[PDB]
């Protein structure tokens, strides 16, 4: 999971 | 402020390809000369300008069989159908001309672009 | 010896979401309390162990309406349906409990994992 | 396009  | 799962789109496409290989929820047969290819209309639309146009048509949207132009090569179509469901293109010296022609007909602009690049290099 | 188009899976998912927003080729309504959500069975299956099981069932595969357990929160479902079609999860303090419970019911293991991680941090 |  990432900060888009 | 959403978070994003990097592998989600690839995992979705992988599962859609697994459904295709097992013939699950396929809703159309694409006829290319004597050859038949089962697929999901939504995947075909998502990948191809031609299928997008066909299945948004109020009459064609309800057809279970679509016949392609007799000039279309079944192998070129097969290679492109595999690319639709995997992101992987089996581009070879012996098939590049049939793949580019089929991608132009199917309106798959990124495939047309790489075929033009690969032909230009040789 | 294939080549790969990096953005293909993301572009496919983006087009499937565009079809969903325009209600094109949607083939099922998911009922969550008083709320109704239109979707594509194949996308639901590709994202959820629960929908995978439902639509591979020889009887349920043909249903146009699926009613979820009355404990399921419509907002939690909406957030998860958006994630299915975009890879983006709107996880917030006020919704995390409903999102985790809905993801556990829908069998969306990666969402359950990030919810457990985010809850543990607070 | 890449070599996967
Ligand atoms: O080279 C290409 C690939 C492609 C895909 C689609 N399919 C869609 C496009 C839009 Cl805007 N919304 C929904 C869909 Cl399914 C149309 C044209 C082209 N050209
Ligand atoms: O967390 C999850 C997400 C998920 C998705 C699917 N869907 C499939 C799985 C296979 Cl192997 N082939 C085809 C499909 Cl559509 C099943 C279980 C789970 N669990
Ligand atoms: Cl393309
Ligand atoms: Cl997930």
């Amino acid at each position: 999971w990432v900060i888009p | 402020s959403c978070i994003q799962f990097t592998r989600h789109a690839s995992d979705v496409l992988l599962n859609l390809n697994r459904l295709r290989s097992r013939d699950i929820l396929t809703d159309v047969v694409i006829v290319v000369s004597r050859e038949q290819f089962r697929a999901h209309k939504t995947v075909l639309m998502a990948c191809s300008g031609l299928f997008y146009s066909i299945f948004t048509d109020q009459l064609k949207c309800n057809l279970s069989v679509i016949n392609l132009d007799p000039e279309i090569n079944p192998e070129g179509f097969c290679i492109l159908l595999d690319f639709m469901y995997t992101s992987r293109l089996n581009l070879r010296e012996g098939n590049i001309m049939a793949v580019m022609a089929t991608a132009m007909y199917l309106q798959m602009e990124h495939v047309v672009d790489t075929c033009r690049k690969f032909i230009k290099a040789s």
